[PDB]
């Protein structure tokens, strides 16, 4: 039943009695449930270390995995290029999936095409879908760019991309000089960052490789910065504020943030801003490339390296306070710009912000787990801070970039009780929450099925989320926020602090038995 | 608008396309008419989508793994093949249950064999049978797994139904092999038919030969109700209150116990005609259990059903029944005194996948709005057949609508209100146009039953009627 | 004891066995303590309706104010000023309480001097404490101005500011062109933001009151902004960004956000930025003046019209989508300077997460205080989100204001349940939420006592916190935070969303019990 | 630093002051030499502050109604005046208790009269006496009231000691005026006193012809502890593990009715000796009890005060003294070996009020550190005289502190850590230099006892040691 006044929704209606009674028939009437004492000794022994050298034992079984499949990031890499439609080859359900999945993290239209290959191309290929798809998308959605990557089906099947769409233009499907740069992008390699690192490459080669002979390295004096795979739009915005504030020309390559912020004024842009075309066909001339987030940018690299021969400089992710800095210090020796006094100024204001909070952040312990440069940045800025980073997470990471990070961890007294795991997924990392319990979880909102197991456990046991990665699914509007630079330092040192506090307050809100401690000043 | 007028919005907005697209698209589009039975000859369904015109469908793995069987609660699914389906779909459908995550119960858990290259070349059969010893030691309460194909299981020629024999026989276990492949078929639809099948193959018939189960003349199940947001349980609630025994609801809260009781019951309720049909069609032939078509959107309807269902049985129950209604009366009575005179006369467009599109006009019109369009994803023409004489004349139909096609009519016809998916909502929110989610309820519902018609009444008035949409201009605009 | 490796600060070292036996022995033995039971019953008796009436009928006592007094706006007002010290002439106590107010709310130095009047100087008054203070403080801090007000002993005393500091300059103890305006800033008449306001308009009469012959309106071009009694550094930031967005040419009249927020870069700052001395005596050739807190700027309005002639425009303070949008367009028709679209951008980007937001928020209900314009200006921007004001309260607030309020509500569906509360306190408050309870409170610090007080009663009664206002001392750095113009909107709204939505998280962490509605998109 | 150069150091500190300012400071700062006894020979102290310099002290109210009266935690406190001073220390001292706040307990709260115009220009002893009774309707547990006088209740000539007496009799509750005017002395130091004797002459007394407490040999009282962060606590614990009974704390955790009990005691262990050496000597006087000052800052300070109170018993007290000092030592010599070689050498320097800042001394020692300076906001001269032998020779001192001084003998000194209150706090941060806050313990604590030298010792390599003090100089400059 329901009160007119006082209308409830799932929660708390089940709750009412005669809810309660159905399902307590339901149960015992046809479930042939497990009794209530096998369910809890079974839960209490999925807590145990015993447990924990079983569940880390497992060769073949992934549970709940904490990365996504390629395509996903090529989509993503080609959303930031001007009137450019993503258009994955092969089935129609990839598609369905990565837009459903970009909408829910960033609240946005996200647009995308298939050519929706079906049982046919299982033994004919695809390439009527795509002769057909590439007229039908230009005519219909009009973009100036088709940007093309593919499914998991496409890749074992053994579609020629660069026939396909070679032979559309031959028989008139697009026209010949229409751009239709293209990635293979298995989903069974690497994960969604390695997608968009293809997708970037094969953009960039479609637009360069065969016009290098009249480029001069330097000769547009700026600097190209590709980003890679970046779901917070405070992040792009954020390199962009501090090179324009040194007067540092640039071309960001690959940049969606006007797409995935269009205003609500009554009218649908499927297109906004993004790069230029005339960017990446003019970006050989750039002084240098700097790459964002070079652990998923190998392949760019070579090509960058390779073809423009651009000196790529070894930068960190510039996350945290150090590598900020070096990422500021070599854009001002690439572009003989000096850093300016606002900057100098932001900085110190980071700094006096963890001079601010040291003392509620000393020692605290965290598990977390991302992408790799996301995540070694994570760790980086935690060490300076003074946190213990414990247990560190990295589902679609490699034995090259764990060594790297034992090492930035072996040079802090910080990072003495930390492990790097690889090839791990949510199920290996809720062992670990309860067996070496930390303060906090800093993750995705996969996480929050940890936090309710561990609470499960008791109150005593529970580790609470920090929503800091991607997707963020169960809050709102994160994705405006910003984790590069002095200004997401800030933006992480008050999230971490003030969780802290959060938690704190909830321990000792007890009246007579806790809240001796429940400070007014903090 | 005319009859004509519609008719011209269609060629209009077809002149875009390129020829073969445009023969196409033109007959999946249609002005309905009230009168028509043979939807053939109005509207084509069931077709490939054209590529490249953004199409909202999904595939077959959805349709199996999202739709039919994840929801089963004490078995576990296994995604098998690369990572991406089974995070993209883990925990996106809010098909509700109450168990215990990770001990007895794993609906929102994403188990996969997360395939590499290696996997692709020398075969997955070796580590699904590796895969399903660790499921047995790290979660010993399952009652049962299901491997759900993704697109290169069939593609590289692996054998699961194999694995699944010898591995079920080895450790005395129901595995079910579920070849739901994503290039199968169109759309989720085909993964409803692979679904059911494998039900019927390799769960439905345990018990055929146990008569220990104690059977009453009241047994029904509950067939294609997933539960989103609890609308099973809301419906559950009220046939027990009619004084019958709902012994299984497929699949929404549901176990694999409560399945394989299905076969004893007296009588088979069907709410998803698209989804299930195939397995009520099975279970009558094979077992003599008639099904019903059912509605709970809405008291017009609910009412309606509930007479329908109760005149089945004796008169005992449709005592019960006239009892039921006269509880509820007051009830949804005033919802609708309430909420009718804020939505009087509001028109709303609907696209949604295969059985929503039809089943809350009803719901709607006893709030006094109009749906003036609708539409399906993936449904059939026995489908559309049911959808004419339900819908207003010389309102809008679209099949398997791209997205182009879906905004130039919304344009034209201007609705007060839209209720379609995901990635739909922010479109039209940019337009100013009120937007409900119709698949997943905007996180809200039930829906279903008299306890869900006032939480729908009350959504849709908390959008439609939102301070939000009156600011959208600058006023210096 | 402790465990080296595990050191129990507070919490939870009195938890321990030893400690909980030893207090439950002081108690029985010595503090004849009332019985748990008569202390559970009082408890109850203060939630409910007949302890709520009597409450209300209180007429002398007042208990946890939401206000303070005159001294303390002066002071951040003068802050504001460049080189400008602050100085209160009255007794010493009361500057030790302002600066560790503010201190602790901005977690900054704050700089502020006494002249430390003594009970000699009750008796004879404290014309030495100020020749001998200024000549002190002017040549140990070195000030380029010192802007004085007054505490309650000085103001009963009846100390005549004019001729102290006249004579002060005439026995040479300053110079008599060093600037010293004043004002009188008695803590028993209204509230800090009086104080505020009081000093303000000294410091504008100084510089401008006998040197009108030469000023002609409008010359320089100019819109003055005066902000008032403000502690959100975003909201001067904010401000200033908004009119050089415009290309408007402003002079912000009392500006501390460089003074509060100065770099830790190994020197201590006593001063930075502010307003200057020039800007001042330049103010009544500007175009026009705005009042951005228009209710506790009375008085400064009456000196504005009454001698520079400006046409003070009827604006509200700019918080929320309307307000914003009326400043806006107010400050284009003073200045001819359209809005910008960079503007009108951000304005749609606003709109757009109102809708994205709009189910979660609809009808929830709030409990919240502060000062005058920030609270009617929360009231205006949860109507516009269609949240239900329920509890208004302004301890400072008066008739013509709540008149107002009034009004605003009741041109809006959602203020049919709101009542607005002038002079009462955070004591009557605790009783609302008791007996007409709302989903959150929003307000400072100290409502963190009524949340453990409701929290007591049964987690079923607990109203949480949203912590919005001045002074927040137990968290840390939201001082940074914006709350006015499209910026402040935004992060309002976010804020409001995410609190909602972490409580729904926490109501339905229950495994098998409410875990149901746990879900994974929101 | 050599005794000449610190001599400099305060001379060339002293020129930027006109003369008559010059003079009076020079008095307040000095080189210590540890030979001196009587410290008036060397520095001045408990004066008037020169107006305009900035001082750190408080005021008289500050030092009754924040410090002595506040922590009572079942009396209300009223805060009689204009709203400001009630408001700015409502909850900024960590006075910690046990209790039900609001109901039977009433510390974090702020009472007030709220003065207004109309009370200044009439007077506010009939809204005092109205005031009473509102507090005895909603808040029936209370078991006391006290009226703690803001500046202009001295100053209008109101007289709350006849409301007191009139309502006290009235109600049959006691009612304690007190007269800590802030305009009274020249800082919290005479607030102290003014509180004492307004304990003396209201509350301390009531029991003095009741002879039904049955009081042993073992029976003390803690004076002068305020329970910062739980450290009265982390005191009595010992006191009784070393068979002592702790009959009252004065007045952190404190109750009036332990005040009450206190004249049945056998020793009063006085901790602060500044602010309750008063009311000790009257219970000297009156009651012919002893006290003994005490330290329990530090395991040395600790082990020696233990050990000093047992002396005072008998053999009984002294065998369970030793048995206390082995069951810690493990303890403690563990905290000492895990941060004294992390603290080893470092110098520090402190401003506190009235004790801390010699009485701190001897657990720094303990970790390897160094006071180089330290001094008082409001201390007497009997208290320079307790410093100078705690105090290195040739370290430099200063009374009432002025804010350039401070920073002036930071910038020379260079100490590695600064120890201070907030509103030093954040000058010395943005100078690059460790700073722990020892008033309110930078919300950590106990530091008492040997459980809080553990914390102690944590906080002090926390701050000293932390990363980011390495980080104030950007590498470009
Ligand atoms: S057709 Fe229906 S909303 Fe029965 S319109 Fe919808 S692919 Fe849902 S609960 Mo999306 S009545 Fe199918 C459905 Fe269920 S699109 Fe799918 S998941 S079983
Ligand atoms: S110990 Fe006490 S609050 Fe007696 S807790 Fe406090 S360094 Fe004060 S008035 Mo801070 S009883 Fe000492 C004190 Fe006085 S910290 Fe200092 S100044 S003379
Ligand atoms: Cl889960
Ligand atoms: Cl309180
Ligand atoms: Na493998």
């Amino acid at each position: 039943s329901q009160q007119v006044d006082k209308i409830k929704a799932s929660y708390p209606l089940f709750l009412d009695q005669d809810y309660k009674d159905m399902l307590a028939k339901k149960r015992d009437g046809f479930e042939e449930k497990y009794p209530q004492d096998k369910i809890d000794e079974v839960f209490q022994w999925t807590t145990t270390k015993e447990y924990q050298e079983l569940n880390f034992q497992r060769e073949a079984l992934t549970v709940n995995p904490a990365k996504a499949c390629q395509p996903l990031g090529a989509v993503l890499c080609a959303l930031g290029f001007e009137k450019t439609m993503p258009y994955v080859h092969g089935s129609q359900g990839c598609v369905a999936y990565f837009r459903s999945y970009f909408n829910r993290h960033f609240r946005e239209p996200v647009s995308c095409v298939s050519d929706s290959m079906t049982e046919d191309a299982a033994v004919f290929g695809g390439q009527q879908n795509m002769k057909d798809g590439l007229q039908n998308c230009k005519a219909t959605y009009k973009p100036d760019m088709i940007a093309v990557s593919t499914t998991c089906m496409a890749e074992v099947i053994g579609d020629d991309l660069n026939a396909f769409i070679n032979n559309s233009k031959k028989e008139g499907f697009i026209p010949d000089e229409f751009p239709v740069p293209f990635a293979h992008t298995p989903s069974f390699v690497g994960s969604h960052v390695t997608g968009w690192d293809n997708m970037f490459e094969g953009i960039a080669r479609y637009f360069t490789l065969k016009s290098m002979d009249d480029k001069v390295v330097g000769s547009n004096k700026k600097i190209n910065i590709v980003p890679g795979f970046e779901t917070y739009l405070g992040n792009f915005r954020v390199i962009k504020r501090m090179l324009s504030e040194m007067g540092v020309g640039y071309s960001l390559l690959s940049d969606p943030e006007e797409v995935l912020d269009t205003p609500a004024d009554g009218q649908f842009r499927m297109y906004a801003g993004g790069t230029t075309q005339e960017e990446m066909k003019d970006a050989p001339n750039a002084l240098n490339t700097v790459l964002l987030q070079p652990w998923h940018l190998e392949k760019t690299k070579k090509f960058v390296e390779g073809t423009w021969k651009h000196e790529v400089p070894k930068l960190n992710i510039p996350m945290g306070l150090d590598w900020t800095d070096e990422f500021l210090m070599k854009v001002s020796e690439i572009s003989g710009q000096p850093i300016p006094a606002s900057l100098t100024k932001e900085r110190g204001r980071l700094v006096g912000m963890m001079t601010g909070s040291h003392t509620w952040l000393h020692g605290k312990r965290f598990a977390l787990w991302g992408d790799p440069d996301f995540v070694m940045g994570l760790v980086k800025f935690l060490l300076e801070l003074g946190c213990e980073p414990v247990h560190i997470l990295c589902h679609n990471g490699n034995k090259r970039w764990k060594k790297a990070v034992d090492a930035i961890l072996a040079a802090s007294p910080y990072g003495k009780n930390a492990t790097v795991y690889i090839g791990k997924d949510l199920w290996h990392l809720r062992s670990l929450v309860f067996t070496d319990k930390p303060d906090f979880m800093i993750g995705n909102s996969y996480g929050k099925f940890i936090q309710r197991d561990t609470l499960h456990k008791g109150k005593e046991f529970e580790v609470p989320l920090i929503r800091i990665g991607f997707p963020i699914f169960d809050r709102h509007h994160l994705h405006r926020s910003t984790t590069l630079g002095y200004e997401g330092a800030m933006q992480i040192l008050t999230t971490l602090v003030n969780s802290i506090l959060e938690r704190l307050d909830e321990e000792t809100r007890g009246m007579q038995a806790t809240d001796y401690n429940h400070d007014l000043v903090r | 608008m005319s009859r004509e007028e519609v008719e011209s919005l269609i060629q209009e907005v077809l002149e875009v396309y390129p020829e073969k697209a445009r023969k196409d698209r033109n007959k999946h589009l249609a002005v309905n008419d009230p009168a028509v039975t043979q939807s053939k000859k109005c509207i084509i369904s069931n077709k490939k989508s054209q590529p490249g015109l953004m199409t909202i469908r999904g595939c077959a793995y959805a349709g199996s793994k999202g739709v039919v069987w994840g929801p089963i609660k004490d078995m576990i699914h296994i995604s098998h093949g690369p990572v991406g389906c089974g995070q993209y779909s883990r925990a996106g459908r809010r098909n509700y249950y109450i168990g215990t995550t990770g001990v007895n119960a794993f609906v929102t858990m994403n188990f996969t064999s997360d395939f590499q290259e290696k996997d692709i070349v020398f075969g997955g059969d070796k580590k699904l049978a590796k895969l399903i010893d660790e499921v047995e030691t790290l979660f010993p309460l399952n009652k049962g797994i299901s491997v759900q194909s993704e697109c290169p299981i069939g593609l590289i020629g692996d054998d699961i139904e194999s694995v699944s024999k010898v591995k079920g026989a080895e450790l005395s276990k129901t595995i079910v092999p579920v070849r739901c492949e994503g290039f199968r078929g169109v759309s989720q639809s085909l993964g409803h038919h692979i679904a059911n099948d494998a039900v019927r193959d390799w769960v439905l018939g345990k018990r055929d030969e146990d008569t220990t189960f104690a059977s009453t003349p009241y047994d029904v199940a509950i067939i294609g109700d997933y539960n989103i947001g609890g609308d099973a349980w809301s419906s559950r609630i009220l046939l027990e209150e009619m004084g019958l025994r709902c012994v299984a609801q497929w699949s929404g809260d549901g176990s694999i116990s409560e399945i394989e009781l299905t076969p004893k019951v007296k009588l088979n309720l069907v709410h998803c005609y698209r989804s299930m049909n195939y397995i009520s069609r099975h279970m009558e032939e094979k077992y003599g259990i008639p099904w019903m078509e059912y509605n709970f959107f809405g008291p017009t309807k609910t009412i309606e059903s509930l007479r329908a269902i109760a005149a089945k049985f004796d008169e005992s129950i449709q005592k019960k029944c006239e009892e039921v209604i006269a509880k509820y009366k007051p009830e949804w009575e005033a919802v609708v005194a309430k909420y009718r005179p804020r939505l009087e006369g509001k028109r709303v467009m609907l696209y949604i996948g295969g059985l929503r599109p039809r089943h809350v006009i009803g719901a709607y019109e006893d709030l006094g709005m109009e749906v003036v369009g609708t539409g399906y994803e993936f449904a059939h023409n026995d489908d559309y057949d049911r959808t004419m004489k339900e819908m207003g004349d010389s309102t809008l139909l679209y099949d398997d609508v791209t997205g182009y096609e879906f905004e130039e009519f919304v344009k034209r016809i201007k609705p007060d209100l839209i209720g379609s998916g995901i990635k739909e909502k922010f479109i039209f929110q940019k337009m100013g146009i009120p937007f409900r989610q119709m698949h997943s309820w905007d996180y809200s519902g039930p829906y279903h039953g008299f306890d869900g018609f006032a939480i729908f009444a009350r959504d849709m008035d908390m959008t439609l009627n939102n301070p939000c949409w009156k600011k959208l201009q600058a006023p210096w605009e």
